[PDB]
C-alpha cells in the first residue's frame, strides 16, 4: 500500500485554513397580515384597548 | 485568499415557550446555529496549435480562436457546475407528469409557507425579493421566486389549457405584452418563469435522467457535497411506487447556489511550445460551488438540518 | 502522410499487501490508451498456499480483465512476473483494482506497473 | 378567473393577478394570510393537534 | 471572379479537459474547423421565335415577352434550386399526420435545444436573430428562426384549435 | 482520483558483436523502472553453434536476470527476438550488461531495447 488512489477530496489538504462567515445570516422574513388589521380606532378588526 | 469558505444561518426558534409562572429553566429554547463549507475546485482546458507556417497557411489566427472557444467552453462549465450542484438530491420536490400552472402554484405556495411534497412542514423559504403591497387598505407581503423549467417542461407548459387562461386574463389586463408574442412564459404569481435549456454536450440547461451517472458527477465538487442523487438515480427513485424519463426544473429562492472564492478565468498563453512555432493556450479556474444546504453546528435535528435551503425540485416526463 | 499520434505517456505503479480484498490501484483518465499491466509478485510464497489475485477493473463484477495468477508456489519463475496480453481503451475513468482472495500467505506483496498513454494527440508528418 | 376579467374590462384591480394576490372581492378584500405551522402565524387547519391549538 | 467557394465553421470545444493538478496536455482539446464547397452550376433557357411575318402578322412584339416571360422562368427556376437543396436530405426532421402548433413549438424547442426528432443530440442550431430581453429580473434570449410550410401545411395549421 | 506517476521515459538501444566477455550495455539511474528489456540476435547463426548469452547486471554474479538465449540455431524464428518478461526498479545506479560464451559465430550481433521510466514523479488528478 504505497500508491494507490487516494480519493481525497480538496477538504484534506492540510495547507488550507477554513474562513468562517463575517456574519450569521437570520433564516426568519416573513411578515404576517396582522399587524396592519390591528389597531386603537374602533373599525379596526384587531383592536386594541389601552388598559393603564 | 481564497479559502474553503463557511457562510452560517441562525435557525429561528420553534420552542414552546413558558406559560404564566413557570420558570424559563423548566423550557429553555435553543440557539441552533448551522453552517456549510465550500471548497473550491480547479479545472481548466488547453488548445495546442500547429506549426507557425501551416497556421498562416490554413488562415487560422490561431490566438484569437483559441481564446474565444477556452472562453466558451469555461462559461460552460461554471454554469454545468452550478445547476449540476443545484440538481442533485432534492430534499423538496413535486413530480407532475405534465407542467402546468397549478404544479407552478403549488410550488410556489409549498415556498411561501414551508411544506414538502408529502404536505408536511419543512421551513418557509426566503424569496429573491419581497415587497409590502397594499391590497386595499391591507398590508400583505408578496413574495418572488424564480422558476427555471426544463425545455419539455416550458413545452408542456405552453400547451395547459390554464396557462392559456391566464395568458388571456394577462392580454385583457396587459402587463406581460410580449411574452406570448415572443415565446416567453413570462410572470406567474409574481414569479418570473424562465425556460432554462436542456442539458447538452456543448452547453448548459436543466438536466434530465437521460445524462449519464458520471457525466453528470464529473460536475459535482465531491467535497461541497454530501449525497449524490443524480438523474437516473433520481428517477430510479421516483419509479418506486413507468418507464418514462424524468425531466427537472427548480424553484429557486435567494442563494440557492453559493459561490466562493473567484469566479474569474486565467490564462495562460504559451507562444514558446516547439521552439516558438507551436503554442498552447490553456485556461484554468478554481472555485467553490455548492447548493446551499446547510448542518447543524452541534449535534441538533432541525427543518433546515440536512435539507436544501432555497430549492424546490420541479419533475415532470420529459416528452 | 499526416497521423494523429498520442505524445504523452504515463506510467502508475502501486503496491498492495497481499491480504483479502480489492485495492484501488490505478486511476485511468477518459481515453487513456493502456499499453501494458504488469504484475510481480514481491516475496516468497511458501508451498500449500491458495492466495489468488486478479487485476482487472471494479466497475466489472469479476476481477480478472486484466490478469490473473493463482498457484504462487508452482515454478517460482513464470509466477514471479506476469504481463497482461490486453491493451485497452479506457471510454470513462477508470479505476485498475486487483482483488487478492484464499490468502494464506504472509510477507507477500504485489508490485502493479500500468504503462498508458493520455487521451491527447498531435499531428505528425513522416 | 371571470371576475377578473371584469376587473381588467374595467380597468379596477390592477395587479393582484400578475402579483399572485387575490385583490377585492365585493368591496371587501381577500388576503392570503399563510399557513399555521410551527414558525409563524397563518390560518389553523384540522391537521393541528388539540394541544397545541389550545395552548 | 466567382470561384468555388469555400466557407468553414469553427466547431464548439467539448472534451474533459484537466482537474485539479493534472497539467494541459494530459487531455489537449481539438479546435476543429469544418468546412464546405460550394460548386457555381450555370443554366438557362430560351425561346426562338416564328418568321418576322408572322411575328408582326399576330401583332407579337417577341423581344419583349419572351424576355419578361424568360425572366419569370429564371427567378422561378433559382427559387427551385433553392427549394430543392433546402430539402434534400433531411438530417433532422419531425413528422405529425396534421401541421399544428404543438409540433412547430416542438420544432422550435428542438432547434433551440439541438434535440433530434427521436431526442438525440445535435447542435444548436442558431438563429436568424437573438436578443436579450427582461422576464422580470432574468436576462433570458429568445430566438426567431423562419418556418416555412406548403400551402397545406398552412391549412392544416388554420384548422388547428390551439392556433 | 489522486495518484503519482512518472512521466518522463527513455528508450537505450546498444549492440554487441558476439564475442566472449560482459559487455556494458545500458545504464539505469536510481529510481529507474525497467518496463522493457528485449534482446534481437542480427545474423545467421551457424547450425550446431552452441553460443549462449545472457542479459542481466554486472554487480551480480549470474548475469542473467532479464534474458538468456541458448541454442540460437534450432528454433531461429522464436530465437530472434526474446522479451524479458520481468520489471525492475533501479534502487541504485545500475549497469545491464550481457555476458556471452562458448561464443564460436561469426556475424551474429545482439541488439539490446531497454525502455525505462525516470525516477521523477507527478500528481494527476482525474
Amino acid at each position: 500500500k504505497l500508491n494507490n488512489i487516494n480519493f481525497n477530496n480538496i477538504s484534506n489538504n492540510l495547507n488550507l485554513g477554513i474562513e468562517v462567515g463575517r456574519e450569521i445570516q437570520n433564516a426568519s422574513w416573513i411578515k404576517s397580515p396582522f399587524f396592519s388589521i390591528t389597531g386603537t380606532g374602533a373599525d379596526r378588526g384587531v383592536r386594541l384597548f389601552s388598559v393603564a | 485568499s481564497q479559502q474553503p469558505f463557511r457562510p452560517r444561518i441562525k435557525a429561528q426558534l420553534s420552542g414552546s415557550g413558558v406559560s404564566g409562572n413557570t420558570d424559563f429553566e423548566a423550557n429553555y429554547d435553543n440557539l441552533e446555529i448551522l453552517s456549510q463549507t465550500i471548497y473550491p475546485d480547479a479545472f481548466g482546458n488547453s488548445l495546442r496549435s500547429k506549426i507557425k507556417a501551416y497556421s498562416e497557411l490554413e488562415r487560422i489566427d490561431f490566438i484569437k480562436e483559441s481564446v474565444d472557444s477556452l472562453t466558451t467552453w469555461m462559461n460552460e462549465e461554471r454554469d454545468k457546475r452550478i445547476v449540476a450542484s443545484l440538481t442533485n438530491d432534492f430534499t423538496n420536490y413535486l413530480y407532475t407528469q405534465t407542467m402546468n400552472v397549478a404544479t407552478i402554484r403549488k410550488a410556489i405556495f409549498h415556498a411561501r409557507n414551508g411544506l414538502k411534497g408529502d404536505n408536511s412542514k419543512a421551513f418557509p423559504i426566503k424569496p429573491i425579493r419581497a415587497t409590502m403591497q397594499s391590497v386595499g387598505n391591507v398590508m400583505v407581503q408578496n413574495t418572488s421566486y424564480i422558476i427555471l423549467l426544463d425545455s419539455y417542461q416550458a413545452n408542456q407548459l405552453k400547451a395547459d389549457s390554464e396557462f392559456k387562461e391566464l395568458r388571456k386574463l394577462y392580454a385583457f389586463a396587459g402587463e406581460d405584452k410580449g411574452m406570448l408574442y415572443s415565446g416567453l412564459l413570462g410572470v406567474i404569481d409574481n414569479c418570473p418563469v424562465i425556460d432554462a435549456g436542456v442539458w447538452n454536450k456543448f452547453n448548459v440547461g436543466m438536466p434530465n435522467s437521460s445524462i449519464s451517472d458520471s457525466d453528470f458527477m464529473r460536475y459535482l465538487n465531491k467535497a461541497n457535497v454530501s449525497s449524490i442523487v443524480t438523474p437516473r438515480q433520481f428517477k430510479e427513485k421516483l419509479n418506486q411506487e413507468i418507464n418514462k424519463e424524468i425531466s427537472i426544473g427548480c424553484l429557486i429562492g435567494a442563494s440557492a447556489v453559493l459561490l466562493a472564492g473567484s469566479k474569474e478565468t486565467r490564462f495562460y498563453i504559451d507562444e514558446t511550445v516547439d521552439a516558438g512555432r507551436k503554442s498552447l493556450v490553456g485556461v484554468d479556474c478554481l472555485l467553490g460551488v455548492s447548493k446551499a444546504r446547510y448542518q447543524s453546528t452541534d449535534g441538533v435535528v432541525t427543518p433546515y438540518d440536512n435539507q436544501d435551503y432555497a430549492v424546490i425540485g420541479l419533475v415532470s416526463d420529459m416528452e | 502522410m499526416k497521423q494523429k499520434v498520442h505524445s504523452v505517456s504515463y506510467l502508475a505503479k502501486a503496491e498492495f499487501k497481499f491480504n483479502n480484498g480489492v485495492y484501488n490501484l490505478v486511476a485511468l483518465p477518459s481515453g487513456a490508451e493502456v499499453v501494458k499491466v504488469s504484475l510481480e509478485v514481491v516475496g516468497n510464497p511458501i508451498a500449500t498456499s491458495t492466495t489468488s489475485v486478479s487485476v482487472g477493473f471494479e466497475d466489472e463484477t469479476t476481477k480478472n480483465y486484466f490478469l490473473t495468477l493463482d498457484n504462487l508456489a508452482v515454478d517460482d519463475a513464470s509466477k514471479k512476473h506476469t504481463t497482461s496480453a490486453k491493451d485497452y481503451t479506457a471510454t470513462s475513468n477508470k479505476v485498475v483494482v486487483a482483488e487478492v482472495k484464499n490468502a494464506n500467505d504472509n510477507n507477500v506483496k504485489g508490485v502493479l506497473r500500468v504503462l498508458y498513454f493520455l487521451p491527447s494527440v498531435i499531428e505528425v508528418e513522416y
